[PDB]
């Protein structure tokens, strides 16, 4: 009953059981600000049941400094009833309703419950019933820089997947009696002692193809032991194991309980001693707050810290804890007290949600119990933060003004980002930036450009766009949006639909690029980061980067001057299969869904092109014969697709899908066979199909079996399509027309002047000529996954499976299918909240200048474990050019418009340096074993006209500089590397 | 002393050699009678795969004792 | 990558391999048009075959792409010219020169592998009937690899 239409990318993480576990379960969200908001947000597009608000403090202006779903029109009205409106419109299957006052035993009622911006006693009271009810609770707080959470999920919470990771799956190559069990060549189990497995297509030991699980002994990184198998067999040939998972009991503490002894999270090991004094702290900040009617110390107050940090002395006498206080640390926790940023909020407002999916599905393993997160280095130091400077103006950056103070305001509001790509973590820096007020100044501006359009898988992440948007540019609607949160961003914001490339240089050309503060990265593929991360390189602009895969998370900060760039992180290749392999032996399901995807090409994309190009080009057939590897295959494509197997109803379509199944799944294997019989023996003696190769059987097309008329029902429709047919789906017509064929005989073959061309020109001959055919075009098939009702995935599924078949390979269904030929990236929202408040949290440092470089974090995050890690960002490489220090990176030389013989004798007298090669690109300019008559004829010529006139392409009119890659050698012949140069024409 | 191989295929090959004999000879014995390239042998022992270079002592086998062999084949 | 390209360029020039001669195709350095000339004693003998050769961009981390274009009947090659060799797949390494790669191609002209073929009729023609295997590459070696 899930939508796969729209859970799509979701399900690839969570899967079809724990969606649907998490669809019937309720969750109240007490406290509606900036993180409660966030929480609820997230939770309402992961697809719970329902989700009920609670809040009744009437709205304040301050409140805005976070709350994305507030305006200055609602100012006086409780937060809840002004924000379930909008919340509700994010998912139309998740119901949004508001509770006027809540009664202890309505929470009976729920399945999770999150509490925000509560003081302790509620907490407790709360708890004290939450916790032997078996009820789940998670406490959230964010006050400035800090924030802490804790969960409590009962005392008998079972946990089935303690990892995310999927089961670890093998291919045995052979079982002993003794249950030593080894992989195939050069293959690591990966398993650990202790685990479970199970065997499956296991030949000689059909016992062990039931399932149960058995003791796992490493003996290995290649081999294992299981125990003794006497009693089933003595040897088993091939055969595939399946790790098997246990569930894991964990059991909680209630609040009241852990007060007193608490069980910590580390999201830092530099600094281990800190989440100590967060616990006092935070408590002492609930009794303060106690103690004054709810009124928070104010900012950067000398009066309210002492009474603060007397109130923890209290707190520490009277709980015990023989820790030592640190009076500047919990000082700094008084001034950010009245703080509300809407990064942490929205780091922890992912975090928080993400516990909210565990606690519902019992997946993954939770936090335990308490997590305090700091981020403290932000602090800015360029600029006065005092009292007099962070008191609130009555303005809605207040929250801010607080933390920052006025001057870190106006440096914040005249910014002029660069935002490339608008995906969800463009949507959520887009959110962040207009909360923040980024760009709201006279000289501010922002530039965002992307190229796609909206899907409708994509609405399960992108919040700021709705289902009546889908079809139209993300640029625009994600404009809009933004500027409907905050008005003062109107005219402030630039939307182009343009892609980032080579191509793109005329649009985000020098005069844009100097002009910019700072470029962050929404990307999805390689290739357009490593551009950008030259391009900003090249002009010497700060840069974010930030990467998403499932639960796991990523961000880069790269400073001029500073650090590396991202091209040095560079990460390892991707995996592709050998020809061989795909060709004739396959052995993994892999290996046939590629084999499909290129039989859909090979039948519905390349034969319509040859035709449609020989309908357009009037010499097609001349170039094709002296240019195309095959001509023969093209014009025998031609032949076929316009004379001989032209179609002309449905039931010649028919007959063609027929025709083509015994063509591609029952001859070919025959003919394989005949080449290489099942009884045949290598060089060696050894036997040929054995190990990773495989005897295939042919196929006897039974119309009664399901797959068979999947295949026979894609194909036809796929041709129909092609030819512009009207398709049918009744399994009437399939039954009558195929009960009445009869299959062509069909035997292997062994083989054994111009007749050849004779042969073409008679083929040619018959072709009808392309004046016959004029406005006859033949509509090509462009492959397209997301799509549920063209055919394609259907398609593929049905040639995979019958290739398994044919090789006895465990099939795979639609889901599997669809996620590996479309090579679809799992994705969730709680990773993009959380990758979007690190790029946020580290943007305020971009801003504030710093400069040394152990103030910065490059962060890694892996939601699945609860796993937080902070890393100092790798220093430029150094290096000695003619005995002086220079950056392997971030330097470059600066050289006039001159000849090449004039460079050549600067490089020799000024640099000591003798050129030996210089290229533009990838164009060869200038090497020192070219003969001398080319030599003599380029080298008088200037660097640009040497550039037209190699690369045969003249320079554009906008070009305004050349980067040249230059190597040279030293005065007694050692390579040197040297810098770039920049040649200004 | 005496040793049994044991291939894929179920067949098992008896070997006179030494405790001190390398790796390497093994291989080669292997080769000698059944065509098998050395490059190509992945001998296994009591869990771990015999690696080039070293002794059959290192390994801690003793008088008849069983080996496994396996192909490891290139695309 | 250009850095690296230029070296064995210039390696290349030094030494002239006599049996092969790389190129780049006019000026750009991630095109090249390798030459080989068949081997004497091999079916394939007095023949020149052209090879494209395209770099990737984090070469020499990855192997590069070699196809041929003059037809050629061999076992582990198809019409198409893709090459089935282990050194471009698996075993390459940012150290081996192109000139091993050529090499390498020579090599495998010489003796081919039928145990792990990619055209399976060839193979099976060569393990059966070597005879008319040798008449076949001696006359597609007549036809398309001379002129
Ligand atoms: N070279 C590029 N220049 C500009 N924008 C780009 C470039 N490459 C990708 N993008 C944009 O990056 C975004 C990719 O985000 P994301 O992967 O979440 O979305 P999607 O590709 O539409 O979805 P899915 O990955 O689920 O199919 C898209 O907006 C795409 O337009
Ligand atoms: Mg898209
Ligand atoms: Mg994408």
């Amino acid at each position: 009953t899930i939508d796969e239409g729209l859970y799509s990318r979701q399900l690839y993480v969570l899967g079809h059981e724990a969606m649907k576990q998490m669809s019937q379960s309720n969750v109240l969200i007490i406290g509606c600000k900036g993180l409660g908001v966030e929480i609820a947000k997230n939770v309402c597009l992961a697809g719970v049941k329902s989700v009920t608000l609670y809040d009744p403090q009437p709205t304040r202006i301050e409140d805005l400094s976070s709350q994305y779903f507030l305006t200055e029109d609602d100012i006086g009205v409780p937060r809840a009833k002004v924000t379930v409106s909008k919340l509700a419109e994010l998912n139309q299957y998740v119901p949004v309703s508001v509770v006027d006052e809540l009664s202890t035993e309505y929470l009976k009622n729920f399945k999770c419950v999150v509490v925000t911006e509560t003081s302790l006693t509620k907490q407790l009271e709360i708890n004290d019933f939450t916790h032997k009810n078996h009820i789940a609770y998670i406490a959230a707080d964010s006050r400035g820089l800090f924030g802490s959470i804790f969960c409590d999920f009962g005392e008998n919470f079972i946990c089935t997947d303690t990892d995310g990771n999927e089961p670890l799956t093998g291919m045995i190559a052979s079982i002993t009696d003794d249950g030593v069990v080894t992989m195939l060549e050069e293959t690591r189990h990966g398993l650990e002692n202790g685990d479970f497995v199970k065997f499956t297509e296991v030949k000689g030991m059909p016992g062990l193809n039931d399932g149960t699980p058995r003791k796992v002994e490493v003996k290995g990184p290649y081999t294992f032991s299981i125990g003794s198998v006497k009693d089933l067999g003595s040897a088993g040939y091939n055969g595939v194991f399946t790790q098997v998972k246990v569930p894991t009991k964990i059991s909680f503490k209630s609040l009241r309980e852990s007060l007193k002894d608490p069980e910590y999270v580390y999201p830092d090991f530099g600094k281990m001693m800190r989440p100590p004094q967060y616990h006092i702290a935070f408590q002492a900040l609930s009794a303060f707050a106690d103690a004054h009617e709810g009124s928070l110390p104010r900012p950067r107050n000398d009066i309210d810290a002492a009474e603060f940090f007397e109130f923890c002395k209290k707190i520490a006498s009277t709980l015990q804890f023989d820790v030592e206080l640190d009076e500047k640390l919990i000082k700094e926790i008084s001034y950010q007290a009245r703080g509300d940023l809407v990064a942490m909020s929205a780091f922890l407002g992912g975090a928080v949600a993400q516990e909210v999916l565990k606690a519902t599905t019992s997946k993954f393993y939770p936090l335990k119990q308490y997590f305090y997160f700091d981020s403290l280095e932000s602090l800015p130091s360029s600029v006065t933060i005092s009292e007099e400077t962070c008191k609130p103006r009555g303005c809605r950056y207040d929250g801010q003004i607080a933390v920052f103070g006025s001057e870190f305001q106006e440096k914040i509001a005249s910014l002029s980002t660069f935002l490339v790509g608008a995906g969800a973590i463009g949507c959520e820096m887009l959110k962040n930036w207009a909360m923040m007020g980024v760009a709201t100044g006279e000289s501010g501006h922002i530039s965002v450009t992307d190229m796609d359009s909206i899907e409708k898988s994509n609405l399960n992440r992108q919040f700021l766009f709705r289902p009546r948007d889908v079809g139209k540019l993300k640029s625009e609607c994600a404009s809009t949006a933004v500027s409907i949160m905050n008005p003062s961003l109107t005219g402030k914001i630039t939307s182009y639909q343009e892609r980032v490339g080579p191509e793109s240089e005329g649009i985000f050309g020098d005069e844009f690029f100097e002009k910019l503060s700072l470029v962050t990265n929404a990307l999805d593929n390689v290739e357009a980061r490593m551009y950008v991360d030259r391009r900003c390189v090249f002009f010497e602009k700060p840069l974010l980067e930030s990467g998403t895969l499932g639960t796991k998370g990523n961000t880069q900060v790269v400073v001029p001057h500073l650090t590396e760039s991202y091209g040095s992180s560079q990460d390892p290749p991707e995996k592709s299969f050998p020809i061989c392999t795909l060709k004739n032996f396959p052995n993994r399901i892999e290996h046939t869904i590629a084999w499909a995807r290129d039989l859909f090409e090979g039948l519905f994309k390349q034969p319509i092109d040859n035709v449609n190009m020989y309908l357009s080009s009037p010499n097609f057939l001349e170039t094709s014969l002296k240019t195309s590897s095959n001509p023969r295959e093209v014009l025998e494509n031609i032949r076929d697709y316009l004379v001989t197997e032209k179609p002309l109803s449905f039931e010649e379509c028919i007959m063609w899908a027929r025709l083509q199944f015994d063509k591609f799944f029952n001859n070919n294997i025959q003919q394989l066979l005949f080449n290489f019989p099942k009884d045949s023996v290598t060089s060696t003696g050894q036997p040929f199909w054995s190990g990773p190769k495989r005897a295939p059987t042919p196929l006897s097309f039974d119309i009664h079996n399901r797959e068979h008329f999947d295949f026979i029902v894609a194909a036809a429709s796929l041709y129909a399509f092609n030819y512009g047919l009207k398709s049918e789906t009744d399994p009437a017509i399939y039954e009558r027309v195929l009960a009445g064929y009869n299959p062509p005989p069909f035997a292997p073959k062994s083989g054994i002047a111009n007749k050849d061309k004779q042969e073409l020109k008679s083929i040619a001959d018959s072709l009808p000529p392309p004046s016959s055919l004029v406005g006859f075009r033949l509509t090509p098939a462009e492959f397209e996954k997301d799509d549920d009702s063209n055919h394609h995935i259907d398609f593929i599924t049905a040639a995979s499976n019958l290739r398994a078949m044919n090789y006895d390979i465990t099939p795979a269904d639609r889901f599997k299918t669809k996620f590996v030929a479309g090579k679809i990236v799992p994705a969730m929202c709680t990773s993009t909240a959380v990758v979007s408040g690190l790029v946020c949290l580290e943007l305020v440092k971009l801003v504030d200048g710093k400069k040394k470089i152990e103030e910065y974090k490059n962060g890694f995050f892996n939601l699945a474990i609860g796993l937080f890690t902070f890393s100092d960002p790798i220093a430029s490489p150094k290096m000695k050019v003619n005995g002086k220090e220079i950056d392997k990176i971030w330097d470059r030389y600066n050289l006039p418009d001159c000849t090449l013989q004039e460079l050549i004798d600067y490089f020799q007298k000024e640099e000591g340096l003798e050129v030996t090669m210089l290229s533009s690109g990838v164009s060869l300019l200038y090497a020192n074993f070219q003969p001398p008559k080319k030599l003599a004829e380029r080298l008088p010529l200037k660097i640009s006209e040497l550039v037209e006139q190699i690369t045969k392409k003249k320079l554009e009119p906008f070009r305004k500089h050349l980067v040249l890659e230059i190597c040279c050698d030293d005065a007694n012949g050692e390579d040197v590397e040297v810098p770039f140069i920049c040649i200004k024409l | 002393m005496q040793i049994f191989v044991k291939t894929l295929t179920g067949k098992t090959i008896t070997l006179e050699v030494e405790s001190s004999d390398t790796i390497d000879n093994v291989k080669s014995k292997i080769q000698d009678k059944e065509g098998i390239p050395p490059d190509q042998q992945r001998l296994i022992f009591a869990g771990k795969q015999l690696e080039d270079g070293r002794t059959l002592s290192d390994y801690n086998i003793q008088k008849e004792s069983t080996l496994h062999l396996v192909l490891r084949l290139r695309g | 990558a250009l850095k690296r390209i230029n070296r064995e360029l210039a390696d290349l020039g030094k030494d002239p391999p006599s049996s092969s001669s790389a190129g780049p195709v006019g000026d750009d350095l991630f095109h090249w048009q390798a030459t080989i000339m068949g081997p004497a004693d091999s079916p394939y003998a007095g023949g020149v075959f052209f090879l494209s050769i395209h770099f990737p961009t984090d070469y020499p981390f990855k192997p590069p792409k070699v196809n041929f274009t003059t037809r050629i009947y061999h076992p582990n090659i198809n019409s198409n010219g893709s090459i089935c060799l282990d050194i471009l797949r698996d075993q390459w390494s940012p150290a081996l020169t192109i000139s091993k790669v050529l090499l390498s191609i020579s090599s495998l002209l010489t003796d081919p592998n039928p145990d792990d073929p990619l055209v399976p009729e060839i193979a099976h023609v060569y393990k059966t009937d070597r005879s008319r295997y040798e008449l076949s590459a001696r006359e597609w070696t007549r036809k398309y690899a001379i002129g």
